[PDB]
């Protein structure tokens, strides 16, 4: 059928248009963005605190500084490294060399369905083990705070302080499983997909955003500064977006052609 | 009294499409209104309905293809209908389509030609159901399914792929070529050489759009690719 | 609404399950418009 | 018969701030009536409602600021607009607003002139939204929103500094100067100097108060810094 | 408040049986229509009341029968009513009841002659009873339950067995005789000798059916032998 | 119908616990038919 494609807005059309023909019925509505959202799936692994912590510091930390790594995950489908927000995705090729490496993240399925430019909804998390028969709690504090980094002394055995606070602590039995959800509790309306602003005034770097997450969670063993065992443990996190919306088309990743 | 009841087998399972609910923690929070954002997106039909270019290679890639002056019974372009195949692979039909397993109804193509205002031509769209061997020849063509465009005042011409299957809904990929993953193929024919005055370049160029239908629909979600990143 | 099967009962208080924006005092519509 | 029933995934889980109650065991207790004392507080809010005085370096701190007799352009006292800056430490709503992470509404801040009775003058009080440097003369100061107070038979004025944010609600604590945390600065400036009549003290001094607005909100409750026990 | 509740000694077990569902995982899909294919079978009585051919020996099997032309009192062809005898054993009817454990109702045989229109017999069909030992004669054969069947126009005849049993309902297999499980036996008599006119073949040969009657009935579902894939 | 013993209580929706045909816009009967 004749028509005009510069004007940009085109009428969709069917089968008996140009010739004899009928249209479908409509079938089923998996295309829901509310419905296709709500599935969990595993974002991170992380490290499991064994006495007090010393939170990373800000990136431009030059060597020799004392402090505690790949302990702490934030909440996003953004990327991230050092659990701190970033811009762009790492990947180690050529695992050599001095120097610690970086923990990085990312949302594939998130990002390969990333249609829109905004997004806002609840969240669930859960937590799992990575080894046999193993006992861990979960802390967890909101967007724009600080992890208090000290200890207290009963009857001469040390206890760090997170173990208490007003802000969400669970625990679990021997191979149990953790789970709750948490509200939207950024200050900012909506959670920006893509972002070309700046949220200093000057010496910023822009397009990256300052509160783009829920909040913050790590895994401690409910034991004493005295007991700080010989081997490493890992959990596994898994988050879930709930009653989901979207606002803004956009564009998706480019699947490069061999 | 307490209540007697008993367990059944599946207890202390995590199961990741669960359709229910959790516990809150921190709830009887409220957040700032969003009234001020306009143009929500409801269904992702919404963007699978907008029309996206194509992929060609030029032996390395564009969008347009360029119409030679030689003479051959040959199509000049023709391409199989799979949404897996490399043409569809980046526009918005094919690119949401690899994120699912079946679809239903009609395909639609879009285009337009952008040549001097003063040529004049004629072009043949053909499609043709399955068989042992694709067409080769305008003979062939013509007693498919098919349609004549010419160049005119207005620029753009649709046409539309019927959906034409042995069963509802069909495959989204193909990984052997079932009847129910592969549906044919798509050719254009030149049916008259273009007249151009003299002074004027020669071989014009045409530009393809694809677009999902009015009765298009998806369904049964499924895990996606990672290979990206890389 | 959404991937929740459940349809008879809740436990918890709606201000308590979600969250809510504080007030201050079918088929599909198109998007992008030509006049 | 037995009710058929499996448990979620979460169960056995201890969760502090779960909202929901436990089982009773010592029940049917009866305890003393406390009509009798009055005056019980419902929100913190009423608490935080109430103005206090702030504090200052004299070079080792003191509540009061002494106006000098020397002449100069640069502002008398400037202090930056983030509830977690010392000059606020002490004060009821920085204290208050510590345990928490979010605020809205209007800030208030108050003065009080303690000098004679014989005196006259007059004082410019001006906010600054934030900009790439602060206010550092008294032309620059009149741009801005400002007021002028003047001494008189009352003692006291009051000041309101607006919420214009670029977004509702705003932390409450400064790890980083990001427009969110940050609002600009609050400055005095001495427009005409003092006037006393003969054999009578020199440099009076001024008074502060900071207390929260009509507006005013806080919000999401966090863990507390015990430091103060060292 | 938690809901105060015990489970029973039953817990955490796995029952294939159990008449219950159980928790989706997939859930909102919707399926093609089926109403296209016609004959839905809602019982398989409708298949068990269809009847199909038996088998014999002919020393290396056969369905049918031939009459011979020698004289003797023995009756012509016998065997027992059980259902998991041999004979019964292709047949429909037998072949669904092995999956089962017990029956009621009457079973059902018919016969079809196949010779040539100008033959002329008949035939004695008898059911005894269970007794010591079997009839052995015509004479004893004409006391039990007995009908005469003439060769004429139409070509089939269709006997019944009644259901004579000490209790209700009947076992299928027949580990040992018990009066629960064998129930008689049936023979076919030869009454008179066949006449044919000259140059015509002898030998004619006799058909047999079996199938399940009106009031058939099975019930007590029980596991099927996998013999037969080897 | 069917194996299912529960006939008082349904948790989840109809269309979660099942499978459904999308619209489109006693004694037992014989098999086969003689006229």
């Amino acid at each position: 059928s004749t028509d005009n494609a510069e004007t940009g807005v085109i009428e969709a059309g069917n089968t008996d248009t140009d010739f004899s023909g009928e249209l479908a019925a409509p079938g089923s509505n998996h295309t829901n963005v509310k419905f296709l959202f709500d599935r969990s799936r595993l974002l991170n692994v992380i490290k499991v605190l064994e006495k007090d912590a010393v939170f990373p510091r800000p990136f431009p930390t030059q060597e020799g500084a004392q402090q505690d790594d790949g302990y702490f995950c934030l909440l996003t489908p953004r990327p991230t490294v050092a659990s701190r927000p970033a811009t762009r995705f790492g990947l180690y090729a050529n695992p050599s060399g001095s120097g610690v490496l970086a923990n990085t993240s990312l949302d594939f399925n998130f990002y390969s369905l990333a249609c829109f430019t905004y997004f806002r909804s609840d969240l669930e998390v859960t937590v799992v083990s990575l080894e046999p028969d193993l006992e861990f709690a979960v802390g967890w504090f909101p967007s724009g705070s600080e992890y208090q980094a000290s200890s207290f002394v009963y009857d001469q055995l040390h206890v760090p302080f997170h173990f208490t606070g007003r802000t969400p602590r669970a625990f679990a039995s021997k191979g149990g499983k953790v789970s709750f959800v948490l509200p939207w509790n950024s200050v900012s309306s909506v959670l920006p997909v893509r972002w070309g602003g700046a949220s200093k005034l000057s010496s910023a770097t822009r397009g990256l955003p300052a509160h783009a997450d829920w909040g913050t969670i790590y895994a401690f063993v409910p034991r004493p500064n005295e007991k700080k065992s010989t081997a490493v443990k890992h959990v596994a996190v898994y988050i879930r977006y709930k009653n989901a919306r979207a606002w803004c088309p956009s564009m998706l990743p480019f699947r490069s052609y061999k | 009294g307490p209540i007697p009841t008993a367990p059944r087998e599946n207890s202390l399972m995590f199961l990741s499409t669960l359709p229910d609910d959790t516990v809150p923690a921190y709830g009887n929070v409220r957040t700032p209104p969003v009234n001020y954002l306009p143009g929500e997106i409801t269904d992702l039909l919404q963007l699978a309905r907008i029309p996206t270019l194509m992929a060609f290679e030029r032996v390395t890639y564009v969008p347009y293809v360029a119409v030679p002056t030689q003479f051959d019974d040959r199509p000049l372009i023709s391409f199989p209908i799979t949404l897996s195949d490399p043409v569809y692979q980046n526009t918005l039909v094919g690119a949401i389509s690899s994120n699912f397993a079946n679809y239903r109804g009609c395909i639609q193509i879009t285009l337009t030609f952008c040549g001097p205002m003063m040529a004049r031509g004629k072009f043949l769209l053909s499609y043709s159901p399955p068989n042992g061997t694709q067409p080769q020849t305008l003979s062939e063509a013509m007693q498919c399914t098919y349609s004549i465009w010419d160049i005119g005042l207005n620029s753009s011409w649709t046409f539309v792929v019927p959906y034409i299957s042995p069963s509802d809904y069909r495959e989204t990929r193909a990984i052997t070529n079932s009847v129910y993953s592969a549906d044919g193929w798509f050719s254009l024919h030149k049916l008259t050489k273009i007249t151009l005055p003299p002074d004027c370049p020669q071989s014009p160029c045409i530009l393809f759009f694809a677009s999902a239908g009015e009765d298009y629909t998806l369904r049964l979600p499924v895990d996606c690719n990672p290979s990206y990143v890389f | 609404r959404g991937n929740n099967g459940n349809m008879t009962f809740n436990y918890y208080a709606n201000t308590y399950q979600n969250s809510v924006d504080f007030s201050t005092s079918g088929i599909l519509n198109p998007l992008g418009y030509l006049k």
